[PDB]
Order: structure tokens, then C-alpha cells, then sequence
């Protein structure tokens, strides 16, 4: 292990939210069209891209046991029994 | 829109005063008139007046085109679509808007 990940973790023990301003975000989101037309493209063109499942690597994982199938449908087809897989790709 | 400014300093009967305001604006009328010389007597003066407001300073042409560009932005309409152009601008420009939109 690191000998030093114990100054890095009191450099900084928890995350920082970056989003300063979100009622002004969504203001400037919901009211003007160079913003909103901008990150729907960003948003809708990410969104359209599938994925592949490819080859396995001989390395122990946090999730095991899980077929090259069962990943296929999950990240292509419908990853939730109850929600779009365009849903949440875009959320 | 005013073309002559004539002014006195005494009472000149009002309405002998109309009636020569409609006769001067007749008269002088190129279009419809035959007169172009005009001669000032009793005292009468001519004030060399300007124009204040004029039509020129209301320039809005750029700013209805960038109103214009940006509601086509926010919908997504290319813009040569709305107003047409050559072969490479026409069909490139339907093939990005029908699939990217």
C-alpha cells in the first residue's frame, strides 16, 4: 500500500461541491436558448452511443460472477427494470 | 417633417397666415407647383432650422438578425435551410438537421 495515503486523506478527507450556483444554473438552463441548445446537443449526442463487452481480464473485480451477456443487456438494452435506458444514459 | 421655417416679430392676421401657409406648401411643390423663388418682404425672416430626430440613428437590422439566428439555434434549424443556398449548402445542411435534431 501507499505509505502516505494517510497525508493525502487529511490534505482532504471528504468532497467538495464545484457546483457553486444551482438556482442560477437552472435559471440560465430554463431561460436562455445559446445554454440550453448547447447542453441538450452535448447531452443527446453522449446518449446515443452504445457499448461493447468485449474480452475478460484475469483480474479479481469488486462485482464477480457477472456474464459477458448479462452486461450486454444492462448497458444496452435496459439497465433497470423500471427505467429507459435513454433515461439513464442522459441522466 | 417640416420644409420651411418663416418667423415674425408682429401679428400677421392669423388666417390670412393659413392661407399662405397652404399656399406656399402648393406652390412649391415640384410635383405639383411651378414656382421656385421666394421673396421676403415687411421684415419677414427665414430660421435656418435642422433635424433633431432623424431615421438613421434607428439602426436594427443586426439586432433582429441575432434574434432571428437565435431562435433558429435554440430550435435547431440550420439556417441555410430557412434561406437556401448552393448543392454542397442544401443537402449536407438537410442531412444534419434531420439527424442531429
Amino acid at each position: 500500500l501507499n505509505p502516505g495515503q494517510r497525508i493525502i486523506r487529511d490534505m482532504e478527507p471528504v468532497s467538495h461541491r464545484t457546483n457553486r450556483k444551482p438556482f442560477t444554473t437552472g435559471q440560465a438552463y430554463s431561460k436562455i436558448e445559446i445554454l440550453n441548445r448547447t447542453a441538450n446537443m452535448v447531452i443527446d449526442s453522449a446518449a446515443e452511443c452504445s457499448y461493447t463487452v468485449g474480452d475478460k481480464y484475469n483480474i479479481v473485480t469488486y462485482a464477480n460472477g457477472v456474464k459477458t451477456k448479462t452486461l450486454d443487456t444492462l448497458l444496452n438494452v435496459r439497465p433497470n427494470p423500471f427505467m429507459d435506458i435513454s433515461t439513464f444514459r442522459r441522466l | 417633417v417640416i420644409g420651411l421655417i418663416l418667423e415674425t416679430d408682429e401679428i400677421l392676421n392669423k388666417k390670412l397666415r393659413e392661407r399662405k401657409q397652404e399656399e406656399l406648401q402648393l406652390d412649391y411643390n415640384p410635383s405639383t407647383g411651378q414656382s421656385s423663388v421666394l421673396i421676403l418682404d415687411g421684415g419677414m425672416k427665414a430660421k435656418p432650422y435642422s433635424q433633431i430626430s432623424s431615421f438613421k440613428d434607428l439602426d436594427f437590422k443586426e439586432d433582429i438578425e441575432g434574434f432571428n439566428k437565435s431562435i433558429c439555434l435554440a430550435f435547431g434549424v440550420p439556417q441555410v435551410l430557412l434561406d437556401g443556398g448552393n448543392n454542397a449548402n442544401i443537402r449536407p445542411n438537410i442531412e444534419l438537421f434531420y439527424y442531429m435534431t
